């Protein structure tokens, strides 16, 4: 099964992904 | 001229008497690991392969030639002390003397290719000068790790060609080398679990077997080139630098935590085992299973091995020795001979007592001993003025039950305080220290020390790779500028 | 409290007497 | 948790230093800046408590099931004082010297009656009061203020015993043994 | 600009700022970590 | 790179808009430094301020309580924790933040913010050094105070117990583990330490000696008394007399510098070899590996009842340091030691 | 350029932080007198340092039930 | 305590020791005002 | 077998086991 | 030998500092 | 504005003050 | 009983490095 | 066991007679 630690580990990952989308739209604006 | 700390930067534009340099390297390093491993045969005594262990002998390079297969030598015996075999050629002194056979081939190898340096294999051949294709040396190199990597976990570990690898019981008891099963799955990510290197060795073959192969079909790109100056030796070597200085760290913490690659028979036991009750938790559960079935505590405590009782012991503790406590764990307080049992104490109204153990910290602690419930009773006291808890007026009792003192009561302050004392720090055992005349004071295990050369060299090439770097990403201004 | 209030007023008038003498000086000529 | 407004201009409710307590038939008044510890060392006691900053300074009330009838029956204060000699520590030490000097030979610590007391309160109960000076070769701290009170109106005797070194006995401390001693009742 | 002197906005900058550490100061002695 | 048409993508544009002057550079270690290092300071602040440690340590570490700047400290979590990385998501906080505090959980942010912010500034020094097309020394110094922040903050709680034996990010707390090494550890007696400590003295001695000399022998070059104004970066002459320096200095100490290369790279060298040498006593004492005990002393101690030296000394202070302080500083150890057995002495 | 010479001199930027400033302050005022910094940063109230079940300094002494452990140990 | 006569002015007493620090920042504002020449 | 009494058995010994740090929060 | 090898080291540390101070070579280039 | 230097001061400013008007606060809080 | 062991240590790590600069140090003197 | 004087007193007795005649025999071929 797919245990409360590794499913908050991939939304870990998601989050990671998302702070770095978002970093890189701010260093892309102004 | 040139300064003392640069002698060895005239080899930088020679692949010749670089690799020179690396084959003599190879030899003294070589050379070292046979006269060690002599060395410490010599100094080895296999009589006890129980109270007198390996680890406790000091034994630095053993362990790790133990570890992938060998366990007998030309002497007629073998670490486990199972009835010797016939090593063939791959005894642990016939080992020793194929690595000082190989020191000298590579030293001879070394002489050779320093007289014979000008190789027009390391000329280009459209621009005439000295260079190195150096990405696809490094695909060739990748190309042999692959199956390196693929010919020890599918060959060696797995044991359908080699011996196996060296597995053993969760607490330390009984062990061999023999082949072991690889875990592919989640378990075989567990540190522990002896399955996951074969298997984790064969996966690296495969994947590095296909990245040579891809070096070898793939040129670098030029944006990359530049960005990291890959024409540049000094660049792949401040990279080198990086990986065998994280690979450091990584086998300095596998082996300070314990792994699968790390056997507590072969290295000792481990100062987390010994703080969070590893060997005491089987001893008392095995104790307590004992007397669950109808039987009388005094034949329990017989029933455990020495090997356990041993294993509890904090002058076993890896994190205990000191850094100028040189020598042999058994040079600092005496060979063990005998277990004397568990001293249990005993109020004089009646009722348990057990003496608070020795923490990792601590040089000294004070003797106390406290209750099921969780309150001091007695003590060994400091004042002895205004004492309360004193042993001598709330009269301590211990008994004993183990292998020599078995029935043994004594009701002796003096000898109850002593015993207290002494099992404070574990299970007490019979040390003789007139053998090899020992200190008093306890020592670090071999893990201790293989862990804390590792952590040092790790911050040295730490250093080492970061100034490599700053010298080929600076390699102009290293270089000069010339007022530009 | 009045004794609380009073010395309050009065660290402020001998705070503020200061740089009202500066400000005196740079809003009347100069000579500083 | 609940959201509440923090104290600011609101006042402050607890500065006499003492905060009550109601135990097994019996109350006092423990000292605000101590705090319990599961310390038992005659095993009779029920309620343990020692300051924050050194624990030679300690209260502790005894439950000890005697029986005959009343204190005045017990007898004599400095009798009280013979029958609990056990109370005031022990010197296990049973060496020869005479080199301490202030105390007996091959003795090391010595006690010494500073007051005694029959003193009553408003039911008409009677109550022992009791000031040793407990001074060992040492000179620990000065020596120890053994402050005594004790009485009995069930079956079990109640015997709060206030220990606390001279070292902090004039430095503002006697105050607060002293409150612990007249606050401390049975009911 | 200018409308405003520099020095005098450094001299207010630095009541408020030596104020404020009067009052911390002042607040070591009352309330919390009073010690009383 | 090398005139080849080099067409123009997405990273040259980056590249192009990160290296500009502006009153502060971001360049590409601004991907990483400037949030971890802002991260850092500000979970250091808010934890001094807010965030209690009264789940953990059982005591007041933060200015919500009652603690001042040199009492409130970002504490470390509790040592049954062990060596978690306590994330906020894991299996200790479960993603609630409001208990992801009390927990030590902060601390874990601040050291890897910290350790990563430190690792972006490195790379600061180093791409700085790239742009005004210089030498990174100062990278090569820099070096050594991350080799003492990972030898402290990491390598030390990752070879002891847990991160409780760490170094909370406060004022007090390092005073508190200052004595820990000084009475657990004895870390005054290791030599590497003695190196650390002989690196910062020389170091600092380095510091007055120089601008000493520097600022007394630095010509007249004008006709005012103040000596500042007389300084001017368009003339290329030296602005002290570095043989009158080196004549003062051979006649007052015996030695004296000639090259103001060695001279400098002196200041280099000494602290930070000083502060390697303390950062591998403290990856030695990381393992309980201690310079403690001296033998022959110890031997002699025991078998000669009036033979005692400093050292001797020493050592029953460090007991002082274990047996009335281990018992307050470890909760987690249930240290319930009776006062009677506490090495106590005359009085006192 | 704006070297700073010009921006403190200027009454344009502080008609922008006559209230901004002060603002900040009364909120952060109003933040902690509330009571929202210990609801936010779990720091029990001086009255709520005890429980009634304890009165001792409180231990974790555990990992995976960590949270319902400062959850049970924590103020209610 | 201070005089029956002057008690109530042991507010206005009560800051006066300031005052000398209270002088040398004074003269740093002078410098700050002719702006450090 | 029972595992409460080795729990009480070992923890006056050292009070940092595996097993009284597990499930704690039911003592 | 115990003191004896501290006072070997001793001396030879004095008389380096010695020869240095004296027996130096001469400070050339300014 | 909303440049690299008003976005660095503000983000040093904006909470430093938030701390302070906070901290301000908790001088007058008494037990 | 005197500790050869430490005694051939410092005697080592004494006589190696000094006559290891002393042989740089005389070619260095003596090819200027 | 191990004869530590008699392995201190071979090894030396190798290396030091032997770095001597290398180093002059290096130093003379340096300069024939
Ligand atoms: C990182 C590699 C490494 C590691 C982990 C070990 C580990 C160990 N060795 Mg070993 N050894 C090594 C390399 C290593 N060795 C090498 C390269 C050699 C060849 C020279 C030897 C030769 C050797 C012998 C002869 C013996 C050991 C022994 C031992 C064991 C006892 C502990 C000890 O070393 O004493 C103490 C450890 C230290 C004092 C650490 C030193 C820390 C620093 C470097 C000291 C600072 C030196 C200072 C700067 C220089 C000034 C010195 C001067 C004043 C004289 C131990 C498990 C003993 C053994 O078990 O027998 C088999 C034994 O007798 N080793
Ligand atoms: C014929 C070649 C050969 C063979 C069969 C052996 C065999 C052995 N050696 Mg040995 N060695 C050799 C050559 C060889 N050696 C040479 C040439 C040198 C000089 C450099 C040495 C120096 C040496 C030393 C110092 C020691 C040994 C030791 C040993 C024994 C145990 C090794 C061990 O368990 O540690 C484990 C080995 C490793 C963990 C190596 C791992 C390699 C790393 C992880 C690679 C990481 C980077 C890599 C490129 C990444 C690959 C990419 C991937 C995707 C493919 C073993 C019997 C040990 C011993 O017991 O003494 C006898 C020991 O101390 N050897
Ligand atoms: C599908 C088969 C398979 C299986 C069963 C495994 C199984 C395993 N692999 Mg493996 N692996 C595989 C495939 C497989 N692998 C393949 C195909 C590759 C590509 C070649 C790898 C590459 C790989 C690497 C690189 C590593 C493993 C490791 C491991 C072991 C992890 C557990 C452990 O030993 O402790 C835990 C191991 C670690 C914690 C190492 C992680 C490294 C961290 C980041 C160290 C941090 C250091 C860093 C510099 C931070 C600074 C520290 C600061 C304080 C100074 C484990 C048994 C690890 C290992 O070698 O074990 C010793 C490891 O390093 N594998
Ligand atoms: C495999 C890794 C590696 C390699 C190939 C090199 C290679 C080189 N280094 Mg480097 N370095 C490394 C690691 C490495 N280093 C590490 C880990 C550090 C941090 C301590 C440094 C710090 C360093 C500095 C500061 C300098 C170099 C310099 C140099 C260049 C000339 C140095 C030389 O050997 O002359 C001769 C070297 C000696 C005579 C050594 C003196 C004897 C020492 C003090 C003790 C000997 C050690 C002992 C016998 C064996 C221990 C090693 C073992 C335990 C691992 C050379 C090409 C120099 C340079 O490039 O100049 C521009 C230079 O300034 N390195
Ligand atoms: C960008 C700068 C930066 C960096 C370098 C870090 C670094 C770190 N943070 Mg942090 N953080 C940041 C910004 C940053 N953070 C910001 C802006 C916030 C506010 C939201 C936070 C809030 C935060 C919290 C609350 C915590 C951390 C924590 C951590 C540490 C562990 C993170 C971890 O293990 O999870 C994993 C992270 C990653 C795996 C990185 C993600 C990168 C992935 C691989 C990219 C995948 C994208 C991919 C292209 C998707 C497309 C594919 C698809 C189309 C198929 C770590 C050192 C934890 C900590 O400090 O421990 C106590 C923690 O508790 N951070
Ligand atoms: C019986 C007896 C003998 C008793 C003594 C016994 C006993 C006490 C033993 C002593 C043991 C002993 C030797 C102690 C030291 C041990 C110790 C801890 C050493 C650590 C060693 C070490 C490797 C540490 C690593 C860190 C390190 C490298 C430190 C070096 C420190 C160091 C040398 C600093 C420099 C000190 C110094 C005096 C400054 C020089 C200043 C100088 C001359 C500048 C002059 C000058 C300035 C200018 O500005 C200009 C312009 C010019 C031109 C110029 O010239
Ligand atoms: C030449 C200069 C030598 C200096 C080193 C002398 C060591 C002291 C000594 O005599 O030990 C002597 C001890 C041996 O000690 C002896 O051992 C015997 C058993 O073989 C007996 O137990 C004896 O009782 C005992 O005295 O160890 C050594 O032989 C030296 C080992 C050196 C390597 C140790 C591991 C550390 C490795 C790296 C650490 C450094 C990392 C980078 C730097 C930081
Ligand atoms: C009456 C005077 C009183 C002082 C007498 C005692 C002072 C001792 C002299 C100082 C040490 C000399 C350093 C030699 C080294 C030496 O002389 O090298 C020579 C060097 C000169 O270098 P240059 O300037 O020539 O460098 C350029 C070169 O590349 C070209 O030659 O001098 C220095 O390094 C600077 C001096 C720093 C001095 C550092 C102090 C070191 C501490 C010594 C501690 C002794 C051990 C403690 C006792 C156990
Ligand atoms: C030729 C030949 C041969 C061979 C020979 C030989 C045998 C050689 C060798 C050699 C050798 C046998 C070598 C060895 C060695 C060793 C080494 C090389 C080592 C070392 C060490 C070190 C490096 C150290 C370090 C350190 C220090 C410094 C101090 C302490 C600590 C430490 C670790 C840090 C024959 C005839 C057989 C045949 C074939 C041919
Ligand atoms: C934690 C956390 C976080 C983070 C945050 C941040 C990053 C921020 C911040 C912040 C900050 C950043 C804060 C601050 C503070 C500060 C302060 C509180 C200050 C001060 C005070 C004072 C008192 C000062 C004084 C002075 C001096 C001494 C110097 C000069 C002058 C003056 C006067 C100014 C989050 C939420 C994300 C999530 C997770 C957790
Ligand atoms: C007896 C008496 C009196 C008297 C008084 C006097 C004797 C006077 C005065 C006065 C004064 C004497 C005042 C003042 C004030 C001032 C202040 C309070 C200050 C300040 C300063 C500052 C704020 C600074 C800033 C800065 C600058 C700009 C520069 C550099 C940096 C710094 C930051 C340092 C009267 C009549 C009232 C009446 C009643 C009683
Ligand atoms: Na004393």
């Amino acid at each position: 099964s797919v245990t409360p630690s590794l499913k908050n580990f991939l939304l870990s990952l998601v989050a990671g992904a998302v702070v770095l989308a978002a970093i890189a739209g701010a260093v892309t604006a102004v | 001229g040139l300064p003392w700390y640069r002698v060895h930067t005239v080899v930088i534009n020679d692949p010749g008497r670089l690799i020179s340099v690396h084959l003599m390297h190879t030899a003294l390093v070589a050379g070292w690991a046979g006269a060690m491993t002599l060395f410490e045969i010599a100094v080895f005594d296999p009589s006890d392969p129980v109270l007198n262990p390996m680890w406790r002998q000091g034994m630095f390079v053993l362990p790790f030639l133990t570890r992938l297969g060998v366990t007998q030598s030309w002497g007629g015996w073998t670490i486990s002390g199972e009835t010797s075999s016939n090593p063939g050629i791959w005894s642990y002194e016939g080992a020793a003397a194929s690595h000082i056979v190989l020191s000298g081939l590579l030293f001879l190898a070394s002489v050779w290719h320093w007289v014979y340096w000008d190789l027009e294999l390391f000329r280009d051949p459209r621009t005439g000068k000295t260079a190195l294709d150096l990405p696809k040396i490094f695909g060739i190199h990748l190309f042999l790790a692959g199956l390196l990597c693929f010919g020890f976990g599918a060959f060696h570990v797995t044991g359908v060609f080699g011996p196996g690898i060296w597995v053993s019981d969760p607490y330390g008891l009984t062990g061999s080398v023999q082949p072991v099963a690889p875990s592919w799955g989640a378990e075989g990510f567990d540190p522990y679990n002896p399955g996951g290197v074969p298997a984790h060795h064969i996966a690296a073959g495969i994947l590095g077997v296909l990245a040579g192969l891809f070096h070898l079909c793939v040129r670098p790109s030029i944006r990359l080139y530049f960005g990291l100056s890959m024409g540049s030796i000094e660049s792949v070597l401040s990279s080198s630098i990086a990986a065998v200085f994280w690979a450091a760290f990584v086998v300095a913490g596998t082996m300070w935590y314990g792994s699968a690659a790390t056997p507590i028979e072969l290295f000792g036991p481990t100062r987390y085992q010994w703080d969070q009750g590893f060997f005491q938790q089987e001893i008392q559960k095995r104790v307590a299973q004992s007397t669950s079935e109808g039987l009388s505590v005094s034949e329990a405590w017989a029933k455990i091995p020495e090997k356990l009782a041993f294993y509890d012991y904090i002058g076993n503790n890896p994190a205990k020795g000191g850094l100028f406590r040189t020598g042999a764990m058994n040079s600092g307080d005496g060979i063990a001979v005998g277990w004397l049992g568990h001293a249990s104490f005993k109020d004089q109204e009646g009722r348990e007592l057990f003496v608070r153990r020795m923490p990792t910290f601590f040089e000294t602690f004070p003797v106390v001993l406290i209750d099921k419930d969780g309150v001091v009773r007695a003590d060994v006291p400091f004042r002895k003025a205004e004492s309360k808890y004193s042993i001598e007026q709330v009269g301590v009792s211990v008994t004993f039950y183990g292998g020599e003192l078995n029935g043994l009561t004594f009701t002796d302050p003096s000898t109850v305080k002593k015993y207290a004392r002494k099992a404070q720090l574990g299970e007490i055992f019979e040390f003789d220290r007139s053998t090899l005349q020992s200190d008093g004071v306890f020592r670090s295990s071999p893990r201790g020390w293989f862990t804390f050369g590792h952590l040092s060299f790790a911050l040295l090439f730490f250093f080492g790779h970061i100034w490599h770097g700053s010298r080929t990403i600076f390699r102009d201004v290293f270089a000069g500028i010339d007022e530009d | 409290s009045l004794t609380l209030i009073l010395q309050l007023v009065a660290l402020f008038a001998v705070v503020a007497a200061g740089p009202l003498v500066v400000v005196l000086l740079s809003v009347r000529g100069g000579n500083l | 948790a609940y959201g509440e407004g923090a104290n600011v201009f609101g006042r402050v409710t607890n500065k006499s230093g003492f905060v009550p307590y109601a135990g097994d038939s019996f109350a006092l008044l423990l000292p605000s800046k101590w705090n319990p510890s599961d310390e038992k060392e005659v095993d009779s006691i029920v309620l343990r408590y020692a300051d924050n900053f050194d624990a030679v300074n300690n209260v502790y009330v005894i439950a000890q099931d005697t029986d005959k009838s009343s204190i005045q029956d017990y007898g004599s204060p400095e009798e009280f004082i013979s029958q609990f000699g056990y109370l005031l520590g022990r010197q296990a030490w049973a060496g020869q010297t005479v080199s301490e000097g202030g105390f007996d030979a091959n003795k090391v610590s010595s006690a010494a009656l500073l007051g005694v007391a029959t003193e009553k309160d408003k039911k008409g109960k009677t109550y022992y009061k009791f000031e040793i000076l407990s001074r060992t070769a040492d000179g620990n701290e000065g020596g120890r203020h053994q402050l005594v009170k004790a009485t009995v109106s069930n079956g079990k005797l109640y015997l709060l015993k206030v220990q606390a070194g001279d070292k902090r006995w004039f430095k503002g401390t006697d105050k607060e043994c002293l409150g612990v001693l007249d606050s401390f009742t049975v009911v | 600009i200018g409308r405003i002197p520099l020095w005098l906005v450094g001299t207010v900058v630095g009541l408020l700022a030596i104020g404020l550490l009067a009052i911390f100061f002042y607040g070591s002695y009352v309330g919390l970590g009073s010690s009383l | 790179i090398g005139t080849y048409q080099e067409k123009r993508t997405w990273f040259d544009d980056a590249d192009d808009w990160l290296r500009q002057d502006r009153f502060v550079f971001v360049g590409w270690s601004g991907l990483l430094l400037l949030p971890c290092a802002y991260f850092a300071v500000g979970g250091w602040l808010t934890g001094c301020t807010f965030v209690t440690s009264w789940y953990t340590h059982g005591l007041a570490s933060s200015y919500i309580e009652g603690c001042n700047f040199l009492t409130a400290a970002v504490s470390t979590p509790a040592n049954s924790l062990g060596h978690s990385l306590l994330f906020v998501w894991g299996p200790e906080a479960q993603g609630d933040l409001t208990r992801w505090f009390q927990l030590g959980g902060l601390w874990a942010f601040v050291a890897l913010h910290g350790a990563f912010g430190l690792i972006g500034f490195m790379l600061r020094q180093f791409e700085i050094a790239r742009s005004v097309n210089l030498r990174p020394y100062n990278a090569i110094a820099f070096s050594a105070p991350i080799a003492v922040f990972v030898s402290v903050f990491l390598i030390y709680p990752l070879g002891q117990s847990g991160w409780f034996f760490a170094p909370s990010f406060g004022v007090a707390s390092i005073f508190r583990f200052i004595l820990f090494f000084q009475g657990f550890h004895n870390w005054t007696l290791n030599p590497f330490h003695m190196m650390g400590v002989a690196g910062v003295l020389g170091a600092a001695l380095l510091c007055a000696i120089h601008g000493a000399t520097v600022e007394n022998t630095l010509f007249e070059d004008g006709d005012g008394a103040n000596t500042f104004r007389a300084f001017n970066p368009t003339q290329a002459e030296e602005t002290y007399s570095m043989v009158t320096a080196n004549r003062f200095w051979s006649q007052i100490f015996g030695v004296a510098f000639s090259n103001k290369r060695w001279l400098h790279f002196f200041m280099l060298f000494v602290p930070v070899t000083g502060l390697w040498m303390s950062a591998l006593g403290v990856v030695g004492l990381a393992l309980n590996l201690r310079a403690y005990d001296f033998v022959s002393q110890e031997i002699r101690a025991a078998e000669d009842p009036e033979f005692e030296t400093f050292y001797t000394k020493n050592i029953l202070l460090n007991e002082g340091i274990r047996a009335w302080m281990a018992a307050q500083d470890q909760p987690h150890e249930k240290l319930t030691l009776p006062e009677e057995v506490l090495p106590r002495g005359n009085a006192l | 350029e704006r070297p700073f010479s010009d921006i403190l001199t200027s009454i344009r930027y502080w008609v922008i932080h006559s209230i901004t400033v002060p603002s900040l302050f009364i909120a952060g005022w109003l933040f902690v007198s509330t009571g929202l910094a210990y609801d936010v940063f779990g720091s029990p109230r001086p009255n709520e340092y005890f429980t009634e079940d304890r009165q001792d300094a409180p231990l974790i002494t555990d990992r995976f039930n960590a949270l319902e452990q400062v959850k049970k140990l924590s103020a209610q | 305590k201070l005089p029956e006569a002057y008690a109530p002015f042991s507010p206005i007493v009560d800051v006066l020791p300031i005052i000398p620090v209270l002088f040398i920042l004074l003269a740093f504002v002078w410098q700050a005002s002719v702006s450090f020449r | 077998q029972r595992v409460r009494t080795v729990l009480d058995m070992d923890d006056p010994a050292k009070e940092e086991t595996v097993k009284e740090l597990r499930k704690d929060i039911n003592n | 030998m115990e003191a004896l090898v501290y006072t070997f080291l001793l001396i030879g540390t004095l008389g380096i500092i010695f020869f240095s101070i004296f027996f130096r070579e001469p400070p050339r280039i300014a | 504005i909303f440049t690299v230097r008003w976005l660095a001061i503000h983000a040093i400013a904006v909470p430093t003050i938030f701390f302070l008007g906070a901290i301000t606060a908790m001088q007058f809080i008494q037990r | 009983e005197v500790n050869i062991l430490g005694l051939t240590a410092t005697a080592l790590f004494i006589i190696i490095p000094t006559s290891f600069l002393l042989i740089l140090y005389v070619k260095t003197a003596a090819s200027e």
